């Protein structure tokens, strides 16, 4: 989209006040002297499917984390390695999901998740929507979703 | 969790579950005009024959062709269409009579001689592959009035006993027309409810023993069982919004229907009288036929206890392994996919919206372009 280049990441106070809007949400934060700002909810795929929490939190030129505490996973989700089971930068006990297309990957610069955008209005449907395959893949056994996914020669990480 | 207590929203996705995976059941209006085009040719050959017995003959379809009641055989590529032969001047003619002009014509034409295979009650005709055409030849019947179609069939033990199939067919008609009161909000269903029904009953069947397998239940008694319940719901002018609980209501009212007179149980075709469909129940040679009474009631309880474990299930995974248990594998695997591409479509339109209360997706604020590793 071309238009001017002025704009610059927006202060915490406009998401603030976005994420409240949509859903109902347990806690909002403010921590680390307004640095970062802490969402927790419940967040269900479909009618019949399950009941998940998921925890958000974002600083400023960094990019926003995005991980399922309870449940967990159903219990890992049967072994296998994909639902992303991870450290999660070692602060909150849940599995860390990926959501966008790094900026490296990006030849044109413009990542999927840029500042610009809010949290609620991409970030939550990108994790509902990667929930509703990963329940699905525990029936069809095949992701059937965007099949993207480098080897480890090929492998080119940002996290 | 019982089925009655979830939710409308919920069972309504229940209930287009169930009609979607019986819609691939169903056969499609361009093999039927094949297969009405094929009978109307026969009775066209039999009409030109010399013969003055078999002159005048009339076909007209029967049982689930002529009620709009089809499901598809469970790994059968053969359809089943019957239909019985009308002969205006065979009023007295005799069985030998009747069915040596059929079988020596059916032998005379080029490409029928070879397909014909004799049946015990009748004739046959086996195309190859696709679906067959089932004949019975039967007289008229006076002296009792109907509609219109008093007639006798052929039996070997007897010959001849009474049969009313075109009522029938006007009964149920007339009553699957109407529908039920609807409440004010801010194919017809019967036939549906029958052929849900029926694909129940067909996939149930395989897992019992053979005793059970032979004694399983018929489709006209559960037909005309299941068109009394509904004839009375309608009367009872009951307002219904609440979808499988049609089906629970209907099947609640069926084994009532059920008639003992004198240690006899007698199902009739409410036109005809004399013509028991449940002769198979009465009869109790070395218990035969209390068997048969056996099954329709632990088929009742399996159908209550179905919805009841779907209506259980928790997440798309369990839901999906319900309907692949109850309603088969093949045809559940069409719905997921369809419902799949419809969904990567949402995605490629962009109609996938977020519900502001749950965050959950919804097919029909546009999703961006997203990538997902696994």
């Amino acid at each position: 989209v071309v238009i001017r280049h002025h704009c610059k990441p927006l202060t915490i106070a406009q998401q603030y006040r976005a994420l409240k809007a949509g859903g109902p949400y347990e806690r909002l934060r403010i921590i680390h002297h307004d640095r970062t700002l802490l969402w927790e909810g419940w967040l269900q795929p479909s009618l019949f499917s399950r009941r998940y929490k998921v925890a958000v939190r974002y600083s400023l030129g960094t990019p926003p984390i995005c991980v399922v505490t309870e449940p967990d996973l159903f219990a890992l989700a049967g072994t296998r390695a994909i639902p992303h089971l991870y450290p999660a930068d070692k602060h909150i006990p849940g599995a860390r999901l990926c959501l966008f297309l790094p900026r490296s990957q990006a030849d044109d610069g413009l990542s999927e998740w840029r500042a610009q955008l809010k949290i609620s209005d991409t970030l939550i449907p990108w994790a509902s929507l990667w929930l509703f395959y990963f329940e699905q893949w525990l029936h069809t056994g095949h992701w059937e979703g965007g099949g993207k996914h480098p080897r480890p020669s090929e492998v080119k990480n940002e996290r | 969790t019982t089925a009655r207590n979830l939710p409308s929203g919920k069972k309504q996705r229940i209930a287009d579950l169930l009609s979607q995976i019986i819609e691939t059941l169903d056969l499609t209006k361009t093999q039927y005009a094949n297969i009405e085009s094929a009978y109307n040719g026969v009775g066209t050959f039999l009409s030109e024959g010399d013969d003055p017995l078999l002159q005048d003959a009339v076909i007209y379809p029967q049982g689930s062709v002529r009620l709009n009641t089809t499901v598809k055989p469970k790994n059968e590529e053969q359809y089943d269409i019957d239909l019985i032969c009308y002969l205006p001047h065979a009023t007295q003619a005799d069985y030998t009579g009747v069915i040596s002009a059929i079988r020596q014509r059916l032998e005379s034409h080029k490409t029928y001689k070879t397909l014909l295979s004799e049946l015990p009650r009748g004739f046959r005709i086996n195309y190859a592959g696709d679906y067959h055409l089932d004949i019975t030849p039967g007289r008229d019947h006076t002296g009792t009035a109907h509609p219109g179609q008093p007639l006798w069939v052929v039996d070997a033990q007897t010959a001849w006993k009474e049969s009313n199939p075109s009522g029938y067919a006007e009964w149920f008609e007339s009553s699957a027309s109407v529908q039920p009161l609807r409440t004010i909000l801010v194919k017809k269903l019967l036939n549906h409810i029958v052929q849900i029904l029926k694909r129940h009953r067909d996939e149930w069947a395989a897992e019992q023993d053979e005793v059970r397998q032979r004694c399983r239940p018929i489709s006209v008694i559960i037909t005309t069982l299941a068109c009394h319940a509904y004839n009375h719901i309608i009367a009872d002018r009951r307002a219904y919004d609440n979808d499988l609980d049609i089906l629970l209501d209907v099947l609640e009212l069926m084994p009532d229907f059920i008639v003992s007179t004198q240690g006899a149980i007698h199902v009739n075709n409410p036109h005809m009288p004399e013509e028991n469909f449940a002769e198979k129940w009465n009869r109790s040679e070395q218990d035969e036929g209390p068997q048969r009474s056996e099954a329709f009631y632990q088929w009742h309880a399996a159908a209550q206890a179905t919805f009841n474990t779907i209506a259980a299930s928790v997440g798309e995974d369990n839901l999906f392994l319900s309907l692949e248990d109850s309603f088969g594998k093949t045809p559940v695997d069409v719905v997921r996919q369809r419902l799949m591409e419809h969904m990567q479509s949402a995605r490629e339109q962009g109609s996938l919206h977020l519900d502001k209360k749950t965050g959950g997706l919804i097919a029909t604020a546009g999703v961006p372009k997203n990538t997902f590793y696994g």
